[PDB]
């Protein structure tokens, strides 16, 4: 019934996995071991063995083992079965030429014949949820193979991804902005949705709302894991009102490239204070800059939809007044083609909270997806650093001597600028 | 001025004229044809309920065709992106060989170049004093 | 001319028909098992026009509920008066539309249309005399709009001679679920026009008005909304279910009310306006006839004229009176109704008010100001059609532009062709 | 012996059938089951006499849909008819004469006029069919004129009297009345002998304004009827001696076979609620009045071509032809050039009977006036100007071209009604 | 992306090379038996990326140790750490190269080089995942510079996949053992051009300076500036050796350093200057990023702009303020960074001090102004080669006058290559 499969690739869609599975355990009651002592849409995300072990429809992707080793022999090493952690021996080196094609071509068949034997397991697959950086030489390169051999294997069978944006404060590599441009524009015709998160927004949200001095991976991903368990919720739950896969790509996507919504997420509150948000206050929050997930400036765009998912202690009726308080905003405009761009959820189930977290137990949230041209500035931020370096051919040699052709440069480039106009077009008055 | 003139008498009745004035001016269907008119009708309502049914299978004719255009697109979606990425990752093979190949001859020159510095010191030495 | 089966289709589809069978239910004095403990013969004279007689005493609605989600049908089970149902007659997918006309009408819809005929044949089948059908559904989603107006083409090719009715649910920016509204409705009004003999236009920015601004309620939900339609399909359906000489059926309504065979959308009106948390006299309820606050479509009866109506009057109250009352509105309003169909508005007295009430009316109005709101859905259609805007939502399920064309084509004729009617004059 | 054979079409005709035969029973002593403890033996002009001793109507009562007869097949007459005369379809022609004529009728004519022949085979001395049905309903217009065609092809010296019911909107059912009207006056005009019509808004305004009755219903409408027709058929029941045999209507009434539409005058017309007895005087100034008329019209605005009065009851000769004189003395009473100026008068011994528990008073004396007039012609153009005003715009024309039923039938039996007019004008010229 | 495999060849190469495997053997808490005795988990952590694990408990370098000469050899076993080292990777022969690149790269060495390569690919072959390959060698003599190329191009031929990196010991006048030491470099500078892919420029006279002007030792002996080598390359290889996010491996390194393949010579920075017998704040250590008297190639980083940097800080301190004092450091001398390179500085903070002291810093840079180091040798260079000075030592070992002209150019290219992206605008 109505499955999704997860694919998490690379240092950072792994350990986002890992605090994603933690939250989804702890929120349907499974034990670390796969145990639970009714809704039953848990079912989407996890199988069940004859033993009464319920398994995670999800594989693990690393070309160097390091990270999925910790899985291996962590808390939910019994969670998941061995086969669906897939490591090879030596990494993509920062290089998307390496994961894409040099590192990458040597695993991606086992990967595929994985997901294969997940997806034989389905009655009613929805499609993929597939976790990444942008930066990484294996979240950038080998998510693009894979995005590719996807669309061979299932047509255009649903792909949504999230996506870590570069931030500098925990960069990495100095080639991020080159492995960004190419795996977009690889990634570009095989995705429907696509859902960045920009690692900057969070680490100031760590910062300022939860009041963490120098955030840490384990910071970041434990809130990231609070957006990507409420935009799964809908799915993984049965509430008021809920959204399929189809549902947000029908109601967020106006054209097939532009599919990049912005993510808002609220209330984010420390563990520690003391001190209950109403659905009003919350819905006000994710028109605010300080909750998004990208940096981005909305007041820069126009609105073309906006999708709330809200969880806890939540009524329509507060809903829907919180709403029309929101259509009444002269500073929040929509594009002129656009009649009506409201989309509900409502779920029963508040957020959770891991034990000893940063976060507190709230009795509402909500996160919001928009697809708002404002977007558009986080593409030209990667674009201006992209253009600075290929000025040089500065570190071009790395992906040449890997069978990488200067020509991929431009063009990935150029569908770039594309996209730029795409947006900039779409936001036109008629 | 009325003159009355009898005209039947009976058990439970009577009956006459009462005249006022004289005047002033003294003075097939067939079954076959009804038949015919029916048929004709039920011919005509039988024609227009036959042409409502005639559009009706032309939109499960075409309804049938959205679904295999659905299914030719997809098909021809797969077909490209297998080709395409065929292509790409063969022209990858052959760039990242030749790199290789070329790097390798240029190490192979150096040894052949180091041999004939070999062969000169060795012409030096001994064929001297 | 006896029975009628009923269809519901997807989430508002679903809503609205479960409020008619429990508001009807109450009126028939049937209890939620199906058991009649009521104290009048009127409420069982005619009860086989919705009902079957099960073993031992109890009535079942002939309903077919029909979603391609399962939680509508877990909802309507949950519900009040969920257990009256035929649970074989629960036909459901579990895919969903995605709020989409085109997966609805042609991909996972035509998956489980099949299974949908064939209960709704099982329920034809049984009937002595079968009248047709009835559909509850919105066009503004993906199963009730594309998935319903498949099912009424399929019905029409298997029971052409029958007559096929609709309680068709209008979006509106005031209450919305998706941005592809305007074209999942565009593309069923395209279905509507050519296959059904009646639709009634529900209208949710009508239904919203109603609370805000008569109601008073700040913030209306679908429950304040529904409350309304129920009360207007309770008395739309007056003449079909209890003794009477007038549109007893559905076929002598249809040719009372459609004088061309387009033109057969109505526009409901009724009074009193009620909320569900709680006086009218006779000459007060005939004047709501011509009030657009009293309309369940967002137009003004007086913007056009009326082609014909049918006057539902309910509860104990003089016929006389009402008689006299309906004269002097007609004849106090002759610009509102054309003059060349004359005797076009039918009245009609049932002693039995709707649940909740002790007096009411309730007006089938064929007016040409229902172009009013073929003309707010094509405005909000061609905002979204010029810039292409989620058309490859619909061509990704194999559909071509030329639909979307046709469709609005078809609705803008419909709009001109009340409009020729609307400015006619006796003497051509 | 001289028998009549009733046929009840319709709605209409088989709830007028109900009153008629009730007071038939009432005026000759036979019970709801048939019997009769035995006056004459002229009632068996419209009774047939079983083996057991019951007495049953010579009538056939028809409708295309079964409820209206089901109760007469189930109620205080059920044991009077025996249920081959009960003649019932499954589903009615819904208000349009096309579906009656020419879609379900057909498919019930054959049984109506095998069962019309096994009444006819018990008869030694047939006189012909009395047809009683509405105007405006689609099986009292569209089974009514195709069973009159199929009467006259296998009676064809046998006479065709209808009670007709002529639509009027404070009792209408339908918007296309004046359609189904219109068709079945064309279809019939040639096979009917003389047509009684009825126009129910003067029978409403007579229950309203001499009965007391604010809101009349279709039992206090027949049960005047039913007087109306008894008046009639009178001398048929009884050994009477004005309008002894069928054809002496034709006789009396019809100089031209078109014109064959008499107008009915009743009088008195007491509600049930002391009162001195009317005199002969009295009733007989009341046949000229409108107020008194079965059909709306003006008889100052035309000519008499004939006159018969028919008293019941407590009735003198001399006080007769002294009422009919000062009557002339006052009033004009044009006659047309080429009839004479004068009355057929008939006075039938037997009282008026009335049912008990009804609306009507029980009279001494009563009269009922049948006149031709070209004044009835108002009735035909009221009709005809509705006709044309919804047939300039097609207006339902749809649901008889949807049964069969061509344009052009429309525009003949508009072009023949049109030529009816016309002729009421010719013959009253001078 | 596990093991390294490290080569140290000549007097020079084998005396750095014995005190880079002392130093990071006491961080690592190996004693000279190869025992492990530390306490802390960290230090075990990636412990495999510079040794193996012998029969028991023991830990062996993964080093080889080559010369053509076999007294430093015989120190090397004689000194502190010498029993650490594997026996049989030993390998020496017996005649010297005589301070000539062209003995070591094409005569004595290309007779020893078979038996070196004996021993390299069974430590190479026996790597689960390698790395590549360190060296450790000066320019200016003739084993280590004439033999450690002609090493580097071998191991590249059989490796051509791997990372080769260098620790390539500069020459100077101020500490200078022949008169031939511009060719030998010249002629070394040409092969790593080609055949490295990063380089660690360790100047000979900048250590000296160091010691003269800083440490104030009067006349400084090779213990003293191989004790500022020792700091020098425990810092550069603290990613390699420790867990952590950043170029945790010598091709992410390469990624991260080198933007143009020519350009992979890097110049050293470290902080605080000590003596073997001698805390700074946050603050002071990045300051010493810009100080020309804390490098370890004698260029000043103010006559250059950086290309990109890997910042090391080591001890107990705060991530947030080195956080914020980079940076600082960066926006107020953004001026000294390329523009056009954005989010150029990585850096890194290492709880484990380096062997002596509580705090360190250590940069790795890729600055333009290393080209000051290449026009001192080059100016020496033509000054010799102008006159055919010397020639007759080169051309006697079979060499062509040919390939001196084409080092000569190659270098002076490499020069002309910083200056043009020194003097290149964002525009
Ligand atoms: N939010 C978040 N970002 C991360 C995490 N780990 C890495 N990143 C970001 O991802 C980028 C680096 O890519 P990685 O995912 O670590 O690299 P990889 O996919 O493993 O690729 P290779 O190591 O080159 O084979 C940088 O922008 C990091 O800040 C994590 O756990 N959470
Ligand atoms: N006087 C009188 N008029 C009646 C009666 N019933 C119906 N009518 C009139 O007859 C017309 C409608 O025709 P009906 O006789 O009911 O219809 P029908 O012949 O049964 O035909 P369908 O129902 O269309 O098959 C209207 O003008 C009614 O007012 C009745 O009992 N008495
Ligand atoms: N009046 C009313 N409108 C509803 C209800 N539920 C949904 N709607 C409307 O129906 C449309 C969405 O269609 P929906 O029936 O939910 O989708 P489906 O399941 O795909 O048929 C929008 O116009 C909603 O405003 C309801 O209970 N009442
Ligand atoms: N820093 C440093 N430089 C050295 C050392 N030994 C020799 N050198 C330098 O290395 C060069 C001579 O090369 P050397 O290694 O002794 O000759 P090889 O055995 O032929 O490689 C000159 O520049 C010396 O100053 C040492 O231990 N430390
Ligand atoms: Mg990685
Ligand atoms: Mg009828």
């Amino acid at each position: 019934m109505r499955e999704c499969i997860s694919i998490h690739v690379g240092q950072a869609g792994v350990q986002i996995g890992n605090a994603c599975w933690e939250l989804y355990c702890l929120e349907h009651g499974i034990q670390p071991d796969g145990q639970m002592p009714g809704d039953d849409s848990f079912n989407t995300f996890f199988s069940e063995t004859g033993a009464g072990k319920h398994v995670p429809r999800a594989v693990f992707v690393d070309l160097e083992p390091t990270v999925v080793d910790e899985v291996r022999t962590g808390t939910y090493r019994q969670l998941f079965h061995p086969e669906q952690l897939i490591t090879g021996k030596e990494d993509a080196a920062n290089n998307y030429a390496r994961g894409h094609y040099t590192i990458g071509k040597e695993i991606v068949d086992l990967v595929l014949d994985r997901i294969r034997k997940l997806a034989d397991q389905c009655t009613g697959l929805q499609g993929f949820l597939i976790f990444h950086s942008f930066g990484g030489g294996t979240g950038s390169g080998f998510t693009s193979l894979l995005m590719e051999r996807l669309s061979v294997d299932y047509g255009k069978k649903s792909k949504l991804e999230f996506a870590i944006y570069p931030a500098p404060q925990v960069s990495t590599a100095v080639v991020e902005p080159y492995n960004s441009i190419l795996t977009t524009h690889t990634t570009l015709e095989h995705s429907d949705c696509a859902f960045m998160v920009d690692n900057e927004a969070i680490y100031d949200i760590c910062r300022r709302n939860l009041d963490i001095e120098r955030p840490t991976y384990t910071n970041l991903n434990r809130l990231i894991g609070q957006i990507v368990s409420s935009i799964t919720a809908s799915l993984r739950f049965d509430g008021a009102l809920n959204v399929d896969l189809t549902e947000f790509q029908t109601n967020l996507v106006p054209y097939p490239r532009i599919h990049f919504p912005l993510v808002t997420y609220a209330p984010v509150i420390s563990a520690e204070k003391a001190y209950q948000l109403s659905v009003a206050e919350i819905t006000n929050a994710c028109f605010e800059p300080a909750n998004q997930m990208v940096k981005c400036d909305p007041r820069h765009g126009k609105y073309m939809a906006c999708c709330m998912l809200y969880r806890g202690d939540v009524v329509p009726k507060d809903v829907n007044a919180a709403i029309a308080t929101i259509k009444t905003k002269r500073t929040i405009q929509f594009v002129d083609w656009c009649p009506t761009g409201f989309k509900v959820g409502i779920n029963y189930q508040p957020p959770t909270v891991v034990p000893g977290g940063d976060l507190a137990k709230v009795q509402r949230a909500v996160c919001m997806l928009s697809n708002t041209t404002a977007i558009a500035e986080a593409w030209a931020r990667l674009d201006h650093k992209f253009d600075l370096m290929y000025a040089k051919r500065a570190f071009v040699h790395w992906y040449v001597g890997e069978g990488m052709e200067e020509g991929e440069f431009s063009e990935a480039r150029e569908d770039l600028a594309a996209l730029e106009k795409d947006y900039e077009e779409v936001g036109m008055d008629s | 001025d009325m003159e009355v003139i009898e005209l039947n008498k009976a058990t439970s009745g009577q009956s006459w004229e009462v005249i006022l004035k004289p005047p002033s001016f003294d003075g097939d269907p067939s079954l076959e044809e009804i038949q015919k008119k029916l048929e004709a009708a039920e011919e005509r309502r039988k024609y227009q309920e036959a042409e409502l049914l005639k559009h009706l299978a032309e939109k499960r004719e075409h309804e049938r065709e959205v679904i295999q255009k659905a299914i030719e697109e997809n098909n021809n979606f797969i077909k490209m992106a297998k080709e395409k990425l065929a292509q790409k990752m063969e022209s990858n093979k052959e760039n990242r060989e030749a790199h290789l190949a070329a790097m390798l001859e240029r190490l192979q020159e150096k040894d052949k170049h180091a041999e004939e510095v070999r062969k000169n010191k060795e012409l030096k030495e001994e064929a001297s004093r | 001319m006896r029975e009628i089966v009923h269809i519901q289709a997807g989430q508002c589809g679903n809503q609205i028909g479960a409020k008619f069978w429990e508001i009807i239910s109450d009126e028939h004095g049937i209890d939620a098992t199906g058991a009649y403990h009521g104290d009048s013969d009127l409420q069982l004279e005619r009860i086989n026009v919705y009902y079957n007689e099960a073993s031992g005493g109890k009535y079942v609605p002939r309903a077919v509920l029909v979603d391609l989600e399962p939680g509508t049908m877990d909802s309507v089970r949950s519900g009040p008066f969920g257990q009256i149902f035929r649970p074989d007659n629960f036909v459901f997918g579990q895919s969903g539309a995605g709020n989409n006309w085109a997966k609805g009408h042609y991909t996972e819809g035509a998956e489980l249309v099949d299974s949908v005929l064939d209960v709704v044949r099982k329920e034809a089948e049984s009937c002595d005399c079968l009248q047709g059908f009835q559909l509850t559904h919105s066009l503004g989603g993906g199963t009730g709009s594309g998935m319903g107006t498949l099912l009424i083409s399929k019905i029409r090719e298997e029971y052409p001679d029958r007559i096929m009715n609709t309680y068709s649910v209008v979006p509106s920016p005031k209450v919305s679920d998706t941005v592809v509204e305007p074209y999942n409705a565009t593309l069923s009004v395209h279905q509507l026009v050519e296959n059904t003999d009646e639709t009634y236009c529900i209208d949710n920015e009508a239904l919203y008005d109603i609370c805000f601004r008569t109601l008073k309620l700040t913030t209306p939900t679908f429950g304040d909304l529904n409350h309304l339609v129920s009360l207007t399909m309770s008395g739309v359906t007056t003449c079909l279910r209890f003794p009477g000489q007038l549109n007893a059926d559905l076929r002598k309504l249809a040719v009372n009310m459609v004088p061309f065979p387009r033109l057969h959308f109505f526009m409901p009106g009724f009074a009193p306006l009620t909320s569900r948390g709680s006086a009218l006299t006779v000459p007060e309820l005939t004047q709501q006839m011509f009030d657009a606050k009293n309309m369940m479509a967002a137009c003004d009866p007086r913007h056009g004229r009326y082609l014909t109506v049918a006057a539902i009057f309910r509860g104990r109250m003089s016929m006389k009176e009402v008689d006299e009352q309906m004269l002097n509105i007609q004849n106090k309003n002759s610009s509102y109704f054309v003059e060349w169909i004359p005797n076009n508005v039918k009245t009609a007295v049932c002693d039995i008010p709707p649940r909740g009430l002790k007096m009411s009316a309730t007006f089938i109005g064929n007016s040409t100001a229902i172009q009013e709101l073929f003309k707010r859905i094509s405005e909000q259609f061609t905002a979204m059609f010029r810039r292409k805007a989620f058309l490859h939502w619909y061509t990704g399920e194999g559909m071509d532009e030329m639909e979307f064309t046709e469709a609005e084509s078809n609705m803008n004729d419909l709009v001109s062709e009340y409009q020729q009617y609307q400015e006619a004059t006796a003497d051509e």
